[PDB]
């Protein structure tokens, strides 16, 4: 024993356990969603309300990067800011050097190597973050998840953090009675009522809703979050739903 | 101004059979002011010689490096490093600084140990490699030496017929030039044995 | 006063393979220091090099190139291609701006098939069925174009290849003595045809200049130590 | 990130012994065997080509590599860690000694260069030793032919004939009753075929049996014409057909 | 030297002389000057030949990188690329280019750099030494949504009286057709466009 | 015990961390299949979407390196990801360099070379990969390559990679045992994926939709992956008959 | 700076220097002392730019020094020509090169010889019987040939000297107000207070 | 346990010790409040003294005209961190004439923390901070961890027995963000809250430290008998 | 991080002891025996080859004794890919010296520089020191005929007779009792090849394990000569002493 000390070592099995060990940060973090549309993508987050005094509406937790694509993430919170941190960096060397600002697997690839390359020694530690990210580019709508590990994958809808068992059957239901597919306003609607019944699993202290997101029809292919009336139709929905 | 007639002087090299010569002029001068009538141009390496004119401050540096990197050469190798050898190695040595030159205008001879072929060979301050299978020349009178050689030199020379052809090239050659002169030395080298002879000269 | 010497070289391409030719002269401003220099060099076994300009540089760059070439070839277990050497060539030179002033023609052939490029100081690049470089480049230019056409043998290759040559020998003054050759076919060894032609031959000197034994004067004889 | 491991993996233990390049020797033993014989005008080189696989192509793998035109190399351990040596070797022969004398360095020196790199990867920071150990064949004009084995601490030494990796200390016995100071290269090779036997299991072929020489100056070897100085390369890789005829006479 | 590049209905077309000086000594009177960076991305390349080459190969290599990872880029990627090269180092270059690009997309599209490494979006761009006395001719005889052949006698038009008043321009005429059908190299020889 | 942590030696001349990698490599639960036929290679690859909410085109161990050379991936997709990336940024390098596309068996050295040094060098760990890279060289005709986390490379007339490698290397071994040629003599590049299709289902004793593999195929002057409904067209053809 | 002279005789070395240090417009010091002792049987006086004469002789003078310190060893002059001619060599493709002229007399122990070396800013050395810098040499050269012979006395070295000096009174335009004249024998340095 | 010794390892429930550890200082540190309404920010701290012939340790740091923060933990390490807001202020002002916004100025913060907790041979800040300021969108209040963890709030408190005044603010929310145009309430309200904190000492003239910012008063600190006052 | 596998080489015992030069010294207590004898007329380098085989290509073998100057040679026991490094370093500081004083390096001077090289890695660096102890026989026109040995610390000493490697409390011992200070270069040549044949755990000493060098003025007139010793050379002298 003694593989699980340091970063990068590979155990007898093949494992490396301090990646395994960021997946518990991040399983121990508040409740995410994505949401992919007919003609782009809904981001949504839990986020705990631990005592009154938190000003409402003002920690806002969702990034953007560039002015297409949308991040949340569930963990260490301060990872997924380094994380978007890096992600602005290489969106602003790509648009500078190709003009065309990053296409949505462009920009999923530029974070996975970053995250995999935190793998790779013993200096560095893991992200104790997973992100879901998207936005629409030229090839339309795209909604990734990205591990501790490095691992991403392209995805109709993504969970994670506490209640990402709940949500991902949640999002596997709409999956099957919407294959034509779902439109974004609807999608704000359903994000809203997940994050509703995913927070079962955070029942004790109460949480405010967090949504944006990015259509090609709604937000003309720019990251935009949703406010006022329009995000409490989408709480109003949500707590018809639970009741 | 020019760093190449500074100091002033020449050296001339030839072949003959089974044998090969190298000479030089002993004058150090700054410009007009002769300085020294004992600054020899040609040092040897085990049994390889090499004549340096030019700047003479340069001279005497890649003397003291050739001296250097042949003891290294030596050491490792075990073996006395051979013409053909210790030219390329000038070559190297002298493009290495490319853009920051010796002002110098080496010239290689001597007898391959193995077998007993007469070696010379010429370089610009940069390191080109001239090898003539007659004469080398070079200096502030390098003119007035392809001038002497060209008319006198002719092939397989037995050695004491050489040491005549190559001292009366230097010496005419010399005597046609400011800032050569104030005496000379000539070398006549066979497979295993190496004469020096100083030549009378006018001293002007 | 760095060598720089005047030169014909050429290439042109033929049937089955290319050749090149170069004249052998060496100058040092106006004087000949080298009657008989060599200037056709080697880069691989199969590719070969005219070079004209700085001495020094041509020199030099091919043989650095040349050794980058070999250890590529032993690398990737295949022989070594023009496209490579001309590649390795313009990109070195290019980095220096100019102050390498190194002019070649490259020539040779590879598994990809028989190839003929120039190369400028400055890094530039030009492909052609014949070329010439030098200071009697215009003279062997002007014989390649009222002689050269396509399809031709080896044989009228290595003639036209010459005479372009020769043009320059006689009407340039940085150029002259020899012709050396180089051929390189397909499915051939390269033959390298040093001294090819030799219409410069030194005449019979009218009288001897051997002179009688201790005729110059001598101040001190000494035993030089060349042993340990 | 940067590299952090600035301090030595390799050191003294209590007793004296560099325990990493003692295990590097270890990884030497369980090598295949390979050989090397030195006649009076040639050196022969051999190994045999344990095939990982049979859907592997076995010539795509060189055991036997060229160094310069007069010199070629054979190893027992780690081919990883040969090939990158190889390719150090080939580099270093051009960088520390081509460049600088316009000529291919003698064997002794060459070797003392791949010792040289060895040496290094069992003092420097964050590196274990080469686990290697590697047999040099070749010629030069002063020196004549040579061999040599080269170790993973850096040692080197030279052999009238030798073996190392798996069967090594059996066919050192086997080499010491058949080498004499006469030996024609084709005696050398024949030698070189009969010891190598000994330590192989299965197929005994020019399929499964790598060869080289260093012997003759090729010139068809040269690939071109023209210059009388330059007569080709020493170093000559034996064919599956050129090893079969031996074996008929063997 | 004189080159061209115009865009037509089913894509565009580059044109260029063949004629290569140092002085007045034509070095190369068949030179291409029609230069490929990727399968349907062309450029036209005027002023230093070395850094023009350079900065071609450069942009060539970052195109084919580029594929590998994202896919066939966009004729105004290309031309950025280009740019990027041309104006970071606007002090050690000498490089006029036409970038001529052919998308599904976007179809035929003409972006030129000039010395100073800004970029401009044009329906049709001409540059060298030889352009200047054909930009009367060019802007009174250029229409858009030409077709292949009216727009391939527009630019043998044009060039000819390029090569025809400049000593720098001359040899052959070479084109390059960019469009969904592939790409077409065409050449035109002095007896065919001298008599224009 | 530190000697199983980073790569130095144990006492029996093993490189732990090294043995360690191979396994990771299985951790896919992935089998990959390479054959070469007269004017191409071919690859195939099981593909497996466990989870409904992933999108399936995204989900991949094939890659596109440059024009000419394919390479698939056995191990998890990080590490897959960045040898792909190194690999495609040292295919447009060499070209840039040397004027030539880069061959497939010298991508394969130069990836493998670079895994050497992960075993050498402690800061570095090894890659949890077996790359194999496929080609139809302009020298050398069909190419199969094949790089492994020790370092290791070689040339293969047909390979296998994953859990079950022994099976298809076995019924590959039997099948050019009987023809007696070092490849699929056939014509067209279809027919040898369906040689490749039909083998690894003998192999495997599994049957496949055209959503359960994933194909690359390699001819001269390019390299592409066929799509779900190509596939298809493949495991008709070879129900058919 | 201006004149330096140096003469090697028989059993010693003499080096005679200048004594006015000039800025311009006005001599500023008429008895400047331009010569620094390396070791107790090696001296070197110096010529050339102002500011980098000194520095550069007081950088030769502490290595030297610290060579004797760490040896406790006297380095001969031979050794110590080589040095300096070796520094003054790098330095003429440094930067901003060192413009300094040298004469080093010293008596060898070893052989029990004086010996004299010239070198210059460049690095040029040679070994002579009598030198100089500057446009020193051109007026004192013609005598020194004249009556110098190699087993002259100490005494007849200084009245050589004086011919010398008188010459270029004499014939030079610029008052260098006379010489500072010291003596470098077995016996190590000292410096002649009447000349 | 055994992932605790050094801030590169996560345990085996995906905790990072050093970083829990950094943040055990600030407990052990003395007890500071903050609290604001619509037109003023408030910052009360509770200083501490070595003894009775120390003087008592500073707890408010001034970072512009318009912003400061208060500490509780390693006072050095809130050196460095309100050097590095000051530095980050002045930027702001100099290159785009730009008061930085105190929301702006917490994610410079949460990143700089962040970047000492992923890498070897660095350590967690040991120290907590307070940052009140008033900028373009009023009053504001943000308490930072050295976790990276930056939170805006209404009011809130940090340091040893900082439980008290918490639990006093959350009662209070209602009545104090309402005191607008009031500074002395407010401050009252927050001497008040740091109140529900102190066992065994109470607030004295060299014990208290107060600051504020406004809609037109700059960010000042009140000490000695300016504070006497709210006592 | 990288601190866990650091075995740290630098660093003193609670004794005061440097643990890596004293495993090293340990190491080099198993090489073969070196020794070196100054005499009057000049010095004997002898030294015992390791447990060699009959197919060791002898006459262009070198482990023991190297030159690194015209003056000065050294004889090596320990690590020898370790010793070629250093003496490599020692040829470059002979030849530098050269060029600046335009003179030969002196024994010490050499000898200083390749022991402070030695030290250096037992105070800074982290690495492992050189397993080697060398002898230094050579000559200079200041103090003459010098013997000098170094050791992984760096310290180094001045000896008359002195011998490295295995069994030197034996060979010491030996070459105490016979040594004496007007001894001649023969005398000493037949001391070293008795005590080697005394103190060697072969069977018997026999010309192919060994290696041979003398530094004599036996060099025609005022200078000095480096002899190594030819195999046949070692053969000759060990019948002329009579040990075989
Ligand atoms: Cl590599
Ligand atoms: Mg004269
Ligand atoms: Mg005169
Ligand atoms: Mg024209
Ligand atoms: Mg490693």
């Amino acid at each position: 024993t003694g593989y699980d000390l340091s970063n990068s070592v590979f155990s007898p099995d093949g494992r490396n356990f301090q990646v395994e060990y960021a997946v518990k940060a991040v399983e121990n973090g508040t409740t995410s969603i994505g949401i992919k549309c007919n003609d782009g993508v809904v981001f949504a987050v839990e986020k705990l309300i631990t005592s009154k005094l938190l000003v409402p509406q003002k920690n806002v937790k969702i990034q953007v990067v560039d002015r297409h694509i949308g991040c949340v993430y569930s963990g260490l919170i301060p990872d997924g800011r380094h994380l978007v941190n890096r992600g602005r960096e290489e969106a602003a060397s790509f648009k500078k050097l190709y003009k065309t600002p990053i296409p949505i697997p462009a920009f999923a690839d530029r974070l996975g190597q970053y995250v995999q390359a935190h793998t790779l020694y013993n200096s560095v530690r893991p992200f104790g973050v997973s992100t879901i990210f998207g936005g629409v580019d030229k090839n339309g709508a795209h909604l990734y998840m990205l591990e501790p590990s490095g691992s991403y994958w392209g995805y109709k809808g993504a969970a994670t953090g506490k209640g990402r068992q709940s949500a991902k059957a949640e999002l596997e239901k709409l999956v099957d009675h919407h294959p034509e597919g779902l439109s974004a306003r609807e999608a704000v609607k359903q994000a809203a009522k997940i994050i509703y019944l995913a927070h079962e699993d955070n029942k004790e202290k109460d949480f405010e809703l967090e949504i944006s997101w990015c259509s090609l029809s709604e937000t003309n292919g720019l990251h935009k979050f949703v406010k006022g009336d329009l995000l409490q139709e989408a709480i109003d929905f949500a707590q018809k739903e639970i009741n | 101004s020019d760093p190449s007639s500074i100091n002033g002087g020449i050296v001339v090299a030839m072949t003959g059979k089974d044998c090969v010569a190298i000479a030089c002029d002993l004058r150090l001068g700054s410009q007009s002011l002769g300085v020294s009538n004992k600054f020899e141009k040609i040092f040897h390496y085990g049994h390889v010689f090499l004549g340096i004119t030019g700047l003479a401050t340069d001279v005497t540096t890649l003397n003291e490096m050739f001296r250097y990197k042949t003891n290294l050469y030596k050491l490792k190798e075990e073996r006395a490093i051979e013409p053909e050898t210790f030219t390329q190695l000038v070559s190297s040595s002298l493009y290495e600084r490319r853009f920051g030159p010796y002002f110098v205008g080496p010239v290689v001879a001597g007898i391959n140990s193995k077998s007993g072929k007469p070696f010379i060979a010429g370089f610009d301050l940069i390191g080109c490699i001239d090898e003539a299978k007659d004469f080398i020349v070079s200096g502030t009178a390098s003119d007035q030496l392809f001038g002497m050689c060209e008319s006198l030199y002719e092939p397989n020379l037995e050695p004491e017929d050489l040491f005549e052809t190559i001292s009366q090239a230097l010496l005419n050659a010399a005597d046609r030039d400011a800032l050569s002169g104030w005496g000379a030395v000539v070398y006549i080298i066979k497979k295993d044995e190496v004469v020096k002879r100083y030549l009378k000269m006018r001293q002007d | 006063k760095a060598t720089s010497t005047g030169a014909t070289i050429v290439g042109v391409k033929f049937n089955n393979g290319v050749v090149i030719a170069a004249d052998t002269r060496s100058t040092q401003g106006p004087i000949v220091a080298d009657k008989n220099c060599a200037k056709l060099h080697r880069i691989s076994p199969k590719i070969w090099c005219a070079g004209a300009g700085t001495a020094a540089d041509t020199e030099a760059v091919t043989q650095l190139i040349g050794s980058n070439i070999e250890l590529h070839s032993l690398y990737t277990s295949r022989e070594p291609r023009v496209v490579s050497a001309l590649q390795m060539l313009k990109q070195h030179l290019f980095k220096y701006q100019g102050h390498i002033g190194a002019y070649l023609i490259v020539a040779g052939v590879d598994p990809t098939g028989s190839h003929l490029f120039s190369i400028h100081a400055h890094g530039s690049t030009d492909v052609g069925y014949y070329l010439s470089l030098g200071s009697g480049s215009l003279a062997a230019m002007a014989v390649l174009e009222s002689h050269w056409k396509q399809d031709l043998t080896k044989e009228e290759a290595i003639k036209l290849a010459s005479d372009a040559i020769q043009a320059g020998i006689w009407n340039d003054l940085g150029s002259g003595s020899n012709v050396d050759v180089c051929v390189m076919e397909i499915g051939k060894d390269a033959e390298y045809l040093r001294n090819y032609l030799t219409p410069n031959v030194r005449e019979e000197k009218q009288k001897s200049y051997k002179f009688p034994r201790g005729t110059t004067a001598v101040l001190k004889e000494s035993i030089v130590n060349i042993c340990d | 990130m940067t590299d952090r491991y600035s301090f030595s993996l390799t050191t003294f233990s209590p007793s004296g012994k560099l325990g990493q390049i003692d295990y590097a020797l270890t990884a030497v033993k369980q090598g295949v065997t390979s050989l090397g014989i030195k006649a009076t005008n040639g050196v022969v080189i051999a190994t045999e080509k344990k095939s990982s696989s049979p859907l592997a192509m076995s010539e795509t793998l060189s055991k036997v590599s060229l160094l310069t035109p007069d010199i070629g190399a054979v190893y027992s351990g780690m081919g990883p860690d040969y090939r990158v040596l190889v390719d150090k070797s080939r580099k270093v022969a051009h960088t520390s000694y081509k460049r600088i004398y316009g000529e291919y360095p003698p064997t002794k020196l060459l070797v003392s260069e791949v010792a040289k790199i060895m040496q290094e990867a069992t003092q420097s920071g964050g590196v274990r030793p080469f686990g290697v150990s590697l047999l040099i064949a070749g010629h030069d004009e002063f020196n004549g032919f040579s061999l040599y084995q080269v170790d993973p601490s850096g040692s080197y030494f030279p052999w009238k004939a030798t073996a190392i990796g798996k069967g090594s200390v059996a066919a050192k016995t086997f080499l010491e009753k058949r080498w004499n100071d006469e030996l024609e290269l084709e005696d050398a090779i024949h030698i070189a075929l009969l010891t190598l036997k000994e330590s192989v299991e299965g197929e005994f072929n020019g399929d499964t049996i790598e060869l080289a020489i260093i012997g003759d100056e090729n010139p068809d070897l040269l690939g071109y014409t023209g210059i009388p100085t330059d007569k080709g390369p020493r170093f000559r890789k034996l064919t599956s057909q050129e090893i079969n005829d031996r074996l008929e006479a063997l | 030297t004189s080159i061209m590049a115009v865009t037509f209905k089913d894509g565009v077309i580059l044109g260029a002389d063949s004629r290569t000086t140092t002085g007045a000594y034509i070095a190369n009177r068949v030179t291409d000057k029609l230069t490929r960076v990727h399968d349907k991305i062309w450029c036209c390349r005027s002023g230093s030949a070395a850094d023009t080459q350079a900065i071609a190969d450069i942009v060539q290599y970052h195109l084919e990188l580029y594929t590998s990872q994202y896919g066939t880029p966009s004729t105004e990627t290309a031309a950025s690329v280009f740019k990027e090269l041309c104006y970071e180092n606007k002090d050690n270059l000498t490089a006029g280019i036409i970038v001529a690009g052919y998308d599904d997309k976007n179809k035929g599209e003409v972006y030129t750099i000039p010395l100073g490494g800004s970029v401009h979006k044009l329906p049709y761009a001409i540059a060298g030494s030889g352009s200047t006395f054909i930009y009367g001719y060019c802007d009174k005889n250029f229409r858009e949504n030409m077709s292949k052949e009216e727009t391939v006698d527009f630019i043998k038009h044009s060039l000819s009286q390029a090569i025809k008043w400049d000593g720098s321009s001359g040899g052959v005429i070479r084109m390059v057709v960019l469009t969904a059908a592939g790409v077409e190299r065409l050449i035109f020889y002095p007896d065919e466009y001298e008599q224009l | 015990g530190y000697d199983r942590h980073i790569t130095i030696f144990s006492p029996e001349g093993r490189l732990y961390q090294v043995e360690y990698a191979f396994k990771a490599t299985n951790q896919t639960n992935i089998n990959s299949l390479a054959v070469r036929g007269k004017d191409c290679t071919v690859v195939i690859s099981q593909k497996k979407v466990p989870d409904k909410l992933l999108d399936p085109t995204t989900v991949s161990y094939i890659f596109c390196i440059s024009r000419t050379i394919g390479m698939v991936v056995n191990g998890p997709i990080p590490d897959a990801r960045n040898a792909a990336l190194r690999a495609k940024a040292e295919a447009a390098e060499f070209r840039y360099k040397y004027g030539y596309d880069m061959p497939c068996d010298v991508l394969a050295k130069r990836m493998a070379n670079l895994s050497q040094i992960y075993t050498q060098r402690a800061y570095m760990r090894p890659l949890g990969v077996i790359l194999t890279f496929v080609s139809v060289d302009e020298e050398l005709g069909p190419s199969i390559y094949k790089t492994d986390p020790a370092g290791y490379y070689v040339g293969y007339k047909a390979t296998a990679t994953g859990p079950k490698q022994q099976e298809i290397t076995t019924n590959l071994e039997n099948h050019f045992k009987k023809s007696k040629i070092d490849h699929i003599n056939e014509e067209s590049w279809e027919k040898v994926v369906e040689f490749a299709i039909t083998h690894m289902i003998d192999a495997l004793g599994t049957e496949f939709s055209k959503n359960d593999l994933e194909v690359g195929v390699a001819t001269k002057d390019k390299f592409f992956t066929l799509s779900a409904e190509n596939i298809e067209e493949r495991l008709v053809a070879i129900a058919e008959q | 700076m201006d004149i330096i002279l140096g003469i090697r005789v028989q059993d010693s070395v003499i080096l005679a220097s200048s004594k006015a240090v000039t800025r311009g417009i006005s001599v500023l010091k008429d008895s400047d002392d331009k010569t620094r002792q390396l070791s107790p049987h090696t001296l070197m006086s110096f010529a050339g730019e102002a500011g980098d004469t000194v520095q550069f002789a007081e950088y030769i003078q502490a290595n030297i020094q610290l060579y004797s310190i760490r040896e406790d060893y006297e380095l001969s002059p031979q050794a110590v020509s080589s040095f300096v001619r070796q520094e003054l060599a790098k330095s003429i493709r440094s930067r901003r090169p060192y413009q300094v002229n040298v004469l080093i007399g010293g008596y060898d122990k070893k052989k029990n010889k004086p010996e004299l070396y010239q070198i210059d800013y460049l690095g040029t050395k040679v070994e002579l019987p009598y030198g100089a810098h500057g446009y020193s040499g051109f007026y004192t050269f013609s005598l020194l040939d004249h009556h110098y012979r190699p087993d002259m006395t100490t005494e007849e070295g200084l009245d050589l000297l004086k011919l010398c000096v008188q010459e270029l009174e004499k014939r030079m335009p610029m008052d260098f107000k006379g010489v500072i004249v010291k003596i470098v024998d077995k016996d190590g340095i000292r410096q002649v207070d009447d000349f | 346990n055994n992932y605790d010794g050094d801030t590169v390892t996560f345990s085996p429930t995906g905790r990072l010790f050093q970083v829990e550890y950094a943040l055990e200082a600030i407990k052990q540190g003395s007890v500071t409040v903050g609290l604001r309404s619509n037109t003023h920010a408030v910052l009360v701290a509770l200083k501490r003294n070595a003894d009775e012939l120390s003087s008592y340790q500073k707890k408010i740091i001034k970072c512009d005209e318009h912003m400061g923060l208060s500490l509780a933990g390693l006072a050095p390490d809130a050196r460095v961190l309100s050097n590095y807001l000051r530095q980050q202020c002045n930027y702001s002002s100099l290159v785009f004439n730009r008061k930085l916004a105190v929301e702006r100025a917490g994610h410079l913060l949460c990143d700089k923390a962040q970047k000492n907790t992923q890498s070897y041979g660095g350590r967690p800040y040991g120290v907590g901070l307070l940052i009140i300021g008033y900028d373009k969108s009023g009053a504001h209040l943000l308490e930072f961890q050295p976790s990276g963890n930056v939170t805006e709030l209404y009011g809130t408190a940090i340091g040893a027995r900082s439980q008290g005044a918490k639990t006093y603010l959350e009662r209070t929310l209602d009545t104090f963000i309402k005191i607008d145009g009031n500074p002395d309430e407010l401050i009252k309200a927050g001497v008040e809250a740091i109140s529900q904190s102190l066992r065994d000492e109470s607030l004295t003239v060299d014990n208290l430290s107060i600051a504020i910012v406004g809609k037109d008063t700059p960010f000042t600190i009140y000490d000695g008998e300016a504070v006497a006052k709210y006592i | 991080g990288s601190r866990r596998y650091d075995s740290r080489t630098t660093i003193f015992s609670p004794e005061g002891r440097l643990y890596q030069v004293e495993y090293a010294l340990e190491s080099i207590s198993h090489a073969g025996t070196a020794i070196g004898i100054m005499a009057s007329d000049g010095i004997v380098l002898a030294a015992e080859r390791k447990v060699t085989s009959t197919l060791l290509e002898q006459d262009t073998s070198t482990e023991k004794l190297y030159k690194l100057n015209d003056k000065i040679a050294v004889a090596v026991a320990g690590l020898t890919a370790d010793a070629e490094i250093l003496i490599n370093t020692a040829r470059i500081h002979a030849q530098n010296y050269l060029k600046t004083y335009n003179e030969d390096i002196p024994v010490e001077i050499l000898v200083r520089r390749l022991s402070d090289i030695k030290q250096g890695y037992t105070q800074h660096g982290g690495l492992r020191p050189f397993g080697v102890s060398f002898i230094y026989a050579g000559y200079d026109d200041r103090y003459g005929y010098q013997l000098y040995t170094s050791n992984p610390s760096g310290n180094y000493t001045g000896w008359k007779a002195i011998s490295v490697g295995a069994n030197t409390s034996a060979a010491q011992t030996l070459l105490q009792m016979d040594y004496k200070d007007d001894m001649k270069v023969d005398d000493a040549i037949e001391l070293a090849l008795k005590t080697l044949s005394k103190t060697t755990d072969s069977s018997a000493l026999t010309y192919d394990r060994l290696e041979f060098a003398t530094i004599r003025k036996g060099a025609n007139d005022g200078e000095v000569y480096q002899k190594i010793f030819k195999p046949q050379e070692i053969k000759d002298i060990l019948v002329k002493t009579g040990i075989t």
